[PDB]
């Protein structure tokens, strides 16, 4: 009703033929936008599995022991986690990039006055083109993972099999082949080396890196995906002009059907391959959130025999932070 | 030259409408047809020769009056979408206008009739807000962790799931620690559907 | 919209253009639609004045 | 015999698991019930039964409709079309409608391999589910069920598999002072192997990770250490 | 320039009209081809994780 025809019922009165194209293309984009939705509460269900939380538990009175620092990865500091609960790495990880769900609703909002053109948003939203925010908002999300990790580091350590966060690592140690007497002795120089390579990570960001890249090329890639199909409705397509105002108010609406037709079966025919490759993308991230399913559960709450799974070479153990449309994690 | 120039036809009488600001209406621009919101503004790229302004595609985003000298800016209408939330049980519809405040559909798109209520996403409509409260599973998923429910129509944030939680200390007080030791259980299964096969099709021409 | 019983005639129909309870009920043909978040489009504004600059 | 040492894998005293032997036996039977007559009312399994069968008549609804579709000709009906025209500029129209048809048959043959692709996948999730979860428990944590998954059983369903994860669930509680390690000598410790190490008149004991029930200290339930770290207990009164 | 039109000016004027068809695909193809060349690279890196050799 907006994309091949704007505002025109000259237009919109021959798209009765095609309604079963339209009526199959909202029924694609609601089964996709469902199978999304599933897997984010999948995502959401899996980070509260068996986590069990204390009360009396405050991370703003205590943030610290066996001299591990840990106050850059937990958030919402207190009792009181119902306001903001990023924390401090997740709040550098949405600084660096603000194409998140809160920057295309400020975004959005921002449409109502015009202060600005530059902004395709605008441009993109008036001709049908909206990108709707996401079910479960991505401070929800920063408190499951922050909470996550509160508990698989404080007792009742739920994701950490019962045992301390300090005798996790000594153990997991061990089973890469290691002496037991040089551990004991070895615990602050350990502890100094952890919170070294934690704020190596943290602190890594500053130039280029994997994961910016990988963050800032789907985030360009729905960018220019967008873009595309909104370059599609400025092509001709053998026809006088791609504008229907023009076409409308130069021709007598008698042998104008011809090219309203032949601009029709284009955009539709545009319409269908940006659903076909809509698919592809949707399983490709499916496929991925199947990955990160079993990344999670078998190297955060726990740590499965699979030699060169986790991170590359002898691998500890890994942690989860909340980021824009996935997860990140500190494969030590 | 077709719909640009000066010289043309004066059959259909019109007299020179003064231009309008702030407003999403129809023009003409000696010529130029189309419709959208006018904005005045001062510029200093226009020249003698130069009298018009395009975009990279094509479209118009800004023109010099012919007579009166004054820039102005061209900006699109607003050509959006309403949602809804109907339930069956219930007889009337939540309204909400995804991202556009209602002080400004109030006054210049609709008119005050059912209870509004400005919220995050918008102004929702025919409903009032419960956001204190918590619905662990909403029927309907409006967006950005916010749900409505027919009892009637309110507005609760969606909270899915959430952590159980034991008034237990966490120090290592004593030496020791204080965990919950289960003393009983039981066998509960549950059940999970994979689909392996899928009705095979042939379509001939 | 137009419902029909086991002899033809004709029980309850749909303007599709009173409200959006209209149009929800025959987007989906059916009298009672199911709980569910139904979209609306062609949703726009129109213009309140016409502006006329000649020479 | 397999249930009961599966049972031992997650945590669990086997003291009270040979006494258990009856009830446990009745649990077993109770959630088989619970799970066979389940779907009286709607359940998750068959939602998505009904909806893979429901997808599929959908699809084939939508795509036999399309050949109503006039597709900007006259009349979507060959019959009216070929009974009206001269045959001689009925090739356009007979065109257009050809071109139609063949545009949603290749949309419909796109999905298609989109959803065989898909169910390639799924077949692929079955294929380890059944040879890690059936034959035999491998040693992934949150796999095939949903918790303290203990084993699970196969039957067959319509267009897919069907699966029991019976999973060990406790009911009631208990809070005691616990210590993940302590010292027993001259900088010698020792470590629980599965469970915890509590406190009972000035002697301690071994108790499992998901059942109250003490145990003496013995070198059958216990991990070695050769030294021990600063933050444990100091016990040294042992054997 | 190739496919739908080898070696005629008559043909490569009226592409023109479909050039986003044609640059989209171009893309696709290319992207396609970025992502088997990082997968063979992938496959080159896990073979050549931890190994050792001796001269
Ligand atoms: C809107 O802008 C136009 C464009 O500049 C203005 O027209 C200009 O008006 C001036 C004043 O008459 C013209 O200057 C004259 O030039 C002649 C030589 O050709 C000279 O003999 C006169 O004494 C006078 O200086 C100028 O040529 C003319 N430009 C054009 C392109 O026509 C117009 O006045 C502006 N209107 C308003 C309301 O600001
Ligand atoms: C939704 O309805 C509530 C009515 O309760 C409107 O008022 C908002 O109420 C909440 C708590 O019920 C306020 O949150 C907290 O309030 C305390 C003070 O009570 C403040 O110290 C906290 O920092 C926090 O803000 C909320 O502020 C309050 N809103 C305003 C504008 O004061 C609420 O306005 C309704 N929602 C919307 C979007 O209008
Ligand atoms: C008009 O058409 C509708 C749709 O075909 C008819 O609804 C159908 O009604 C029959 C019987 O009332 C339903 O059959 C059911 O079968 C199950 C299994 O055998 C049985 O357990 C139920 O008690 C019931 O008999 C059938 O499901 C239902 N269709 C749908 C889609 O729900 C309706 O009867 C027709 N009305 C007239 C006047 O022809
Ligand atoms: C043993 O436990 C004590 C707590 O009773 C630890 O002492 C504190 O540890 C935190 C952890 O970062 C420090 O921030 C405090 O400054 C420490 N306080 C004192 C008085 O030392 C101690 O570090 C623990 N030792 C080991 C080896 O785990
Ligand atoms: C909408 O965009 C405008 C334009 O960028 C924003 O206005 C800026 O506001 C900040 C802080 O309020 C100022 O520092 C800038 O100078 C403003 N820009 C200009 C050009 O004056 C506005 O904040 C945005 N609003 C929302 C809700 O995103
Ligand atoms: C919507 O209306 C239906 C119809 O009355 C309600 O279903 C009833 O629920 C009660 C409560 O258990 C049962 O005792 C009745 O037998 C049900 N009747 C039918 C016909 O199913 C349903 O609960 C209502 N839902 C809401 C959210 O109000
Ligand atoms: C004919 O044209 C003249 C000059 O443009 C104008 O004054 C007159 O009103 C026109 N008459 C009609 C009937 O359009
Ligand atoms: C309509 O909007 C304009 C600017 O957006 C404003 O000046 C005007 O007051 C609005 N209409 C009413 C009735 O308030
Ligand atoms: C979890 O949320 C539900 C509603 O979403 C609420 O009823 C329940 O009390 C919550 N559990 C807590 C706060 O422990
Ligand atoms: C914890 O709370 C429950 C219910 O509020 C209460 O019965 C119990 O005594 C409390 N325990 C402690 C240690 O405060
Ligand atoms: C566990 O609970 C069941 C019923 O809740 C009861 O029959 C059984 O005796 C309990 N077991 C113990 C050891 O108390």
């Amino acid at each position: 009703s907006l994309f091949v025809c704007s505002n025109y019922a000259a237009c919109h009165d021959l798209l009765s033929e095609y309604g079963t194209f339209c009526d199959n293309i909202n029924s694609i984009l609601d089964e996709v936008n469902g199978l999304l939705d599933t897997t984010q509460l999948h995502v959401a269900d899996t980070l509260m599995q068996g986590v069990t939380l204390s009360s009396n538990l405050n991370t703003n009175l205590h943030f610290d022991v066996d001299n591990i620092n840990f106050k850059s990865l937990v958030g919402c500091l207190g009792p009181h986690c119902g306001s903001s609960s990023r924390s401090f790495f997740e709040d550098l990880l949405f600084d660096k990039v603000k194409l998140s769900d809160v920057g295309f609703v400020e975004a959005y909002n921002n449409c109502t006055g015009g202060s600005e053109i530059r902004d395709l948003l605008c441009v993109q939203s008036f001709n049908g083109i909206k990108v709707l925010p996401p079910i479960l908002s991505e401070s929800q999300i920063s408190g499951y993972t922050t909470a996550a990790t509160v508990a698989a580091m404080f007792p009742p350590w739920s994701a950490a099999a019962g045992i301390p966060f300090s005798l996790n690592v000594q153990y997991r140690i061990n089973g890469l082949g290691v002496t037991m007497d040089v551990l004991n002795k070895n615990q602050k120089l350990i502890a100094t080396a952890f919170n070294n390579a934690l704020l190596s990570i943290q602190n890594g960001f500053s130039a280029t890196n994997s994961a910016l890249a990988k963050i800032q090329s789907v985030v360009n890639s729905n960018a220019q995906a967008l873009n595309s199909l909104l370059q599609q409705l400025f092509n001709k397509f053998g026809a006088i002009s791609s504008s229907l105002q023009e076409i409308l108010s130069r021709l007598d609406a008698l042998e104008a059907q011809v090219q309203i037709d032949r601009l029709i079966n284009g955009r539709l025919t545009a319409l269908n391959a940006y659903v076909s490759q809509q698919l592809s993308d949707i399983s490709l991230v499916k496929l991925g959130a199947a990955l990160a399913m079993e990344k999670v559960n078998e190297c955060v709450k726990s740590q499965s025999p699979r030699i060169n799974f986790c991170g590359n070479g002898n691998h500890i153990l890994s942690l989860v932070q909340n980021a824009p449309y996935g997860l990140l994690f500190m494969h030590f | 030259g077709i719909n640009s120039g000066t010289t043309c036809s004066n059959d259909l009488l019109q007299p020179n409408t003064e231009v309008f600001t702030d407003v999403c209406v129809d023009y003409d621009l000696y010529g130029i047809t189309g419709q959208g919101i006018f904005k005045e503004v001062s510029a200093v790229y226009y020249n003698s020769w130069q009298n018009l302004l395009y975009d990279f595609n094509g479209n118009i985003i800004g023109f010099k009056d012919f007579v009166t000298n004054k820039t102005y800016n061209i900006f699109p209408c607003y050509a959006g979408r309403v949602s809804a939330a109907f339930h069956q049980n219930a007889s009337s519809l939540a309204l909400l206008y995804r991202n556009l405040k209602c002080s400004y559909v109030l006054n210049n798109i609709s008119l005050a009739t059912q209870p509004y209520f400005d919220s995050y996403l918008g102004c929702v409509f025919n409903a009032d807000n419960l956001t204190d409260y918590s619905v662990s599973s909403c029927a309907l998923r409006m967006g950005s962790g916010f749900c409505v429910d027919y009892n009637s129509y309110r507005f609760v944030t969606f909270e899915p799931f959430n952590v159980s939680f034991v008034n237990d200390s966490i120090e290592s007080v004593g030496g020791l620690y204080e965990i919950k030791i289960p003393t009983n259980f039981t066998i509960v299964g549950q059940e999970e559907f994979i689909q392996t096969n899928s009705p095979k099709v042939t379509i001939d021409c | 919209l137009l419902k029909f019983d086991d002899r033809g005639v004709i029980t309850n129909a749909v303007d599709c253009s009173s409200s959006f309870f209209s149009e929800i009920q025959c987007k989906t043909k059916s009298l009672l639609p199911n709980t569910g978040v139904y979209d609306l489009s062609g949703f726009t504004v129109k213009p309140v004045a016409t502006v006329h600059r000649r020479i | 015999l397999n249930v009961q040492y599966r049972i031992n894998g997650l945590g669990v005293t086997m003291d009270v698991l040979n006494k258990n032997q009856k009830l446990i036996a009745t649990a077993f039977n109770n959630a088989l019930l619970s799970i066979q007559n389940g779907f009286s009312a709607t359940n998750s399994a068959l939602a998505k039964i009904q909806s893979v069968v429901n997808s599929n008549a959908q699809a084939l609804n939508s795509l036999l409709q399309q050949l109503f579709n006039k597709f900007g000709a006259i009349s979507s009906s060959l019959q009216e079309i070929l009974s009206r025209l001269d045959a001689l500029e009925a090739q356009v129209q007979i065109d257009r409608l050809i071109n139609g048809r063949l545009t949603a048959l290749n949309a419909y043959v796109s999905q298609q391999l989109s959803d065989i692709s898909l169910v390639k996948l799924g077949a692929a999730l079955a294929m380890e589910k059944v040879n890690e979860c059936v034959k035999s428990q491998s040693p992934r944590i949150n796999f095939c069920g949903n918790g303290n998954h203990i084993l699970s059983l196969v039957q067959n369903a319509p267009y897919g598999l069907l699966f029991m994860h019976f999973s060990y669930k406790p009911i009631s509680f208990k809070t005691v002072l616990v210590s993940p390690g302590l010292c027993i000598s001259g900088d010698v410790g020792i470590a629980p192997k599965q469970g915890y190490f509590i406190k009972h008149n000035d002697h301690w004991m071994f108790t499992g990770s998901s059942y109250y029930y003490p145990e003496p200290i013995s070198d059958k339930n216990v991990v070695f250490m050769n030294t021990c770290s600063v933050n444990f207990t100091k016990a040294p009164l042992v054997y």
